[PDB]
RNA sequence: GGCCAGCAUCAGUUUUGGUGGCAGGAUAAAUCCAUAGGAAUGUAGCUUGCCUCGGUAAGUAUUAUAGCCUGUG
RNA sequence: AGAACUGGCGAUGCGGGAUGAACCGAACGUAGAGUUAAGGUGCCGGAAUACACGCUCAUCAGACACCACAAAAGGUGUUAG
RNA sequence: UUUGCUCCACACAAUAUAGAUGGAUACGAAUAAGGCGUCCUUGUGGCGUCGCUGAACCAUAGCAGGCUAGCAACGGUGCACUUGGCGGAAAGGCCUUGGGUGCUUGCUGGCGAAUUGCAAUGUCAUUUUGCGUGGGGAUAAAUCAUUUGUAUACGACUUAGA
């Protein structure tokens, strides 16, 4: 669906003679609230040794995007499960906020390598501020200056099932 | 929305086009279709022709006269495409049937009449460009239609008095609109601007 | 002068049905000139007739009527339902099948 | 009774004084003033009927033009209304009546 | 006579100012400015003078418009709406034929009854004159 | 006082619209306006192979005869 | 060929898997309106030739669990790493 | 065969309908291209302009469309006629010349409508016949029985006979 970036935090147990456990916290992209919470404690159990009944949840936040209208590049490290072994990959995708390029990240991985939902890991979304350092060929090509690419062939979508106008394109 | 419709069987597919025309004889449209050897199959050449031979070798083993009939021409292969989609063995299916007639060409009386065509089964609007498409016409002539050299060359009649209609047409066209620039401007010709016409 | 005509005529196109079993109370009515059910409000509740002809003359009239009504909309291409007092006589498959304007909400 | 009271007037188009069911009928947007006119002596009463062709009752004439005389002189004065009420209605090929703005 | 005539083939080609009507969603026949062209098949669009907020669109959504002017890439709302009243676009938007077209089927809608009535009477009268004018020259 | 119907005002069930008032969150985020920095896919200006009546040239130059980014308010 | 715990068929229809004792939904008085399950929405066939990002051209392509097909290993064919 | 048959217009019965209810409204080609308009040095030309849907165009007022008085136009259209062409793919139609006759809402008037009682398709089409009116027109073959053997299980086939 559409993903909500939240943070989750996180505090193990409050126990006599261990008061105050430090806090831990995360940002995790799932398309609800209830997700998010059943996410979090689906790494921070590969972390340290907790359980949901040894834990609770401090506070869940929505992060809102900083810059929605700005056009951000964003680098994207992924980690993933194959049919055989896992292993690592760096994708750059070109957005508008953080959590509409997740979006466009599931939707690349299930295409060229077939990857559901379960089988991703998101590691780190960066946003790369300077232009010229992006290593991807496919996103440079729109950086060059006065970019204008014309749209041929154009089709028509029509309501009636029979046009008499011999239809023509663009 | 009319009694009789005239669909141009120019630049479309074989099974688009024979989808959406079943659809409108369930419906009780009477649908003629010309132009039959102009129709356009998907997938290079090759393909549609080892396509067309293993359905040909298809037929009843001890009498061969009882067994798929394999005909031929365009508007007969056509015909058969749209034969699977009817449900043709109840009464409802006879009945859907005898509203369709295929020609190739245009014979009379349907070259005085205007000719249809159906947007979501044209050929240049469904398939990408730079693909492979294959003529029904050639089709047919590389598994026994004697029928190419004749059908090609009426057309060639056909065209040349056609042309003549739309010259005479266009000119008279062009009588009636400098009579209704000049008509322009009245007292009437403002008042209906007004309304939008 | 030349016109008369105060409905909107429109097809008769199957019974309510599932992949194997219809269901005959229900008839489905195509609209001519219809594409989206938000257009499929306004015939809500009008009255349909279908006007067929007979040799015997009953009172006076070869013609004779068979009433029903639109119930509600159906599919997204604005496919209407129709009820009528006895149903269809499933001939009718295909048959111009009139909706007239009345009960006016206008 | 639930009825409508309505007039053609009778010279313009035919329609006398008739009870009209209220649902049966498209109501336009055009008005024409109706202050002149002296209606409130018809009733239900008035029009219950409770070979011979007998001519409709003199008292029955004689109400059709005192309300017709007051109301042709309010229809003259826009124009193209005594030609518009006298015309019928139709539908003409590509009418779709959802989105006609009666 | 030794010149190469070969074919231009004109296109609306997107750009940065490529003025654009969005025909469906939530805006429905709204004039745009393109601001910024994101990848093959999305940009990002604001148009404040008609009224449609800033947004990302899909290129499936819009229709190209053949006006253009100038504007720097990247712009933000009070600087596209500054150039969008220099170049004056919604005056020479209304002189192109298309949009008159827009605002005739929308007349023709909203005629009442009685102006339908009106339509008919002067097209009858229209027709009179024109019959006489034809086939006498 | 049989038969088949039409319209009203209600009751039970239920679908499809319009539209008003309030609550919460980073007391939404943004756009918007006020400032402080900074860069380029480098605007004005300027140097120069330059020079088809001045385009190009590729350097300079951080808002000027275009604007954008980041922080804070 | 012989056992273990639970469900089912036998004794049981109905909707879905074209078809099917065992799978999926769900267990039956006679009827009317309403919403759904599993499954599906080019046409047969009731229901979007709906939307959105990609991939793939096969001189035997491929299309949905139980289920009616397949092995290693090769291929400057293509794509992303 | 007790005057049979055929065609033309009408008179009335009979019988049906896969489904009339303003109008099936004619270029071809290309789609990484074109339609139209105009000019020239007529060409793969110059220039202007349109598309982004038929949501168009055309037709459309009167008792299911009456009876009448005008005005301006010399038009439009219905009808039988007629002078000509043209069309063979399933021509079975498309044009065009000339008068004749009604109509005209292009413009302005005067009369008529009720009672089908508050809706009840409120019937107006198009197919096959039948039976009589009056108006034309044309006066035949096949099988069986008989016979031939190029034929043949029997039918069939091929022959001959006023």
């Amino acid at each position: 669906a559409h993903f909500k970036e939240y943070q989750v935090i996180g505090r193990r147990l409050p126990t006599e003679s261990v008061p105050e456990p430090k806090l831990f916290r995360m940002r995790i992209f799932a398309s609800n609230e209830v997700i998010a919470k059943s996410r979090y404690w689906y790494f921070l159990q590969k972390l340290h040794k907790v359980k949901k009944a040894s834990g609770e949840i401090v506070s869940i936040n929505q992060i809102n995007e900083a810059h929605p209208t700005k056009v951000k590049n964003f680098g994207v490290w992924v980690r993933y499960d194959s049919r055989s072994g896992t292993h690592n990959m760096y994708k750059e995708i070109r957005d508008v906020s953080r959590v509409a390029a997740v979006e466009t990240l599931y939707q690349d991985m299930a295409a060229r390598h077939r990857a559901r939902f379960r089988s991703i890991h998101i590691l780190k979304v960066a946003e790369i501020e300077k232009t010229a350092d992006v290593k991807r060929q496919y996103v440079k090509q729109f950086l060059t200056k006065d970019l204008k690419f014309p749209l041929p062939h154009r089709v028509q979508k029509s309501t009636k099932t029979f046009s008499y106008k011999r239809p023509s394109t663009f | 929305v009319e009694p009789v419709v005239v669909i141009d069987g120019k630049g479309h597919l074989v099974g688009r086009l024979a989808s959406v025309v079943a659809k409108q004889l369930l419906n009780g449209q009477k649908i003629v279709v010309v132009r039959a050897e102009e129709l356009n199959i998907s997938g290079e050449f090759f393909r549609n022709k080892l396509k067309y031979h293993d359905f040909l070798r298809k037929a009843t083993a001890f009498n061969k006269t009882r067994g798929p009939f394999h005909f031929r021409a365009p508007s007969r292969i056509f015909y058969k495409a749209l034969r699977g989609m009817v449900s043709h063995k109840t009464a409802r299916g006879k009945a859907a049937l005898e509203r369709l007639k295929v020609f190739e060409g245009i014979p009379p009386p349907y070259d005085k009449k205007k000719r249809v065509v159906v947007p979501q089964a044209l050929r240049v609007l469904r398939l990408k460009p730079g693909r492979k498409y294959t003529t029904l016409g050639k089709l047919s002539t590389s598994v026994g239609w004697k029928y190419e050299d004749v059908v090609a060359k009426l057309e060639a009649k056909r065209k040349v008095s056609s042309a003549e209609y739309y010259a005479k047409k266009r000119a008279f066209t062009k009588k009636v609109a400098s009579a209704n620039a000049t008509a322009a401007e009245s007292d009437v010709a403002k008042q209906l601007a007004a309304l939008g016409y | 002068a030349e016109s008369h005509r105060l409905y909107v005529k429109g097809k008769h196109l199957s019974y309510q049905r599932s992949k194997r079993v219809n269901n005959p109370n229900v008839s489905l009515i195509k609209i001519e000139g219809v594409a989206t059910p938000q257009d499929a409000q306004f015939y809500l509740g009008k009255r349909i007739a279908y006007v067929y002809r007979a040799s015997k003359e009953v009172r006076g009239s070869k013609i004779r009527v068979m009433w029903g009504k639109v119930t509600r909309t159906h599919g997204n291409s604005g496919v209407v339902r129709a009820t009528f007092r006895n149903n269809l006589p499933a001939k009718t498959f295909g048959a111009s099948v009139r909706i007239f304007l009345y009960p006016s909400n206008i | 009774d639930n009825t409508l009271l309505i007039s053609g007037p009778f010279k313009v188009n035919g329609v006398p004084l008739r009870r009209v069911n209220a649902r049966y009928v498209i109501a336009t947007s055009t008005k024409v003033s109706v202050e002149g006119v002296n209606v409130e002596k018809f009733n239900v009463e008035y029009f219950a009927k409770e070979q011979q062709n007998k001519e409709i009752k003199a008292e029955r004439v004689e109400d059709q033009k005192v309300v017709d005389k007051a109301l042709i002189a309010e229809i003259k004065k826009t124009p193209l209304l005594k030609q518009y009420l006298s015309a019928s209605f139709s539908l003409k090929n590509g009418d779709k009546p959802h989105m006609l703005k009666f | 006579s030794t010149d190469s005539i070969v074919k231009a083939s004109n296109w609306r080609l997107v750009e940065v100012g490529r003025v654009v009507l969005i025909k469906k969603g939530q805006s429905a026949g709204k004039l745009a400015a393109i601001v910024e062209i994101i990848d093959q098949k999305k940009v990002l669009i604001d148009g404040p003078k008609a009224g449609v907020p800033r947004q990302a669109i899909n290129l499936g959504q819009v229709v190209l418009t053949p006006l253009t002017f100038a504007l720097p890439r990247g712009a933000r709302t009070a600087t596209v709406s500054k150039k969008w009243a220099a170049a004056a676009v919604c005056e020479k938007w209304a002189a192109s034929s298309w949009a008159k077209k827009i605002a005739q089927r929308e007349r023709r809608a909203a005629l009442t009854d009685f102006e339908r009535f009106q339509v008919m009477v002067l097209r009858k009268q229209k027709r009179y004159t024109v019959k006489k004018a034809l086939a006498k020259a």
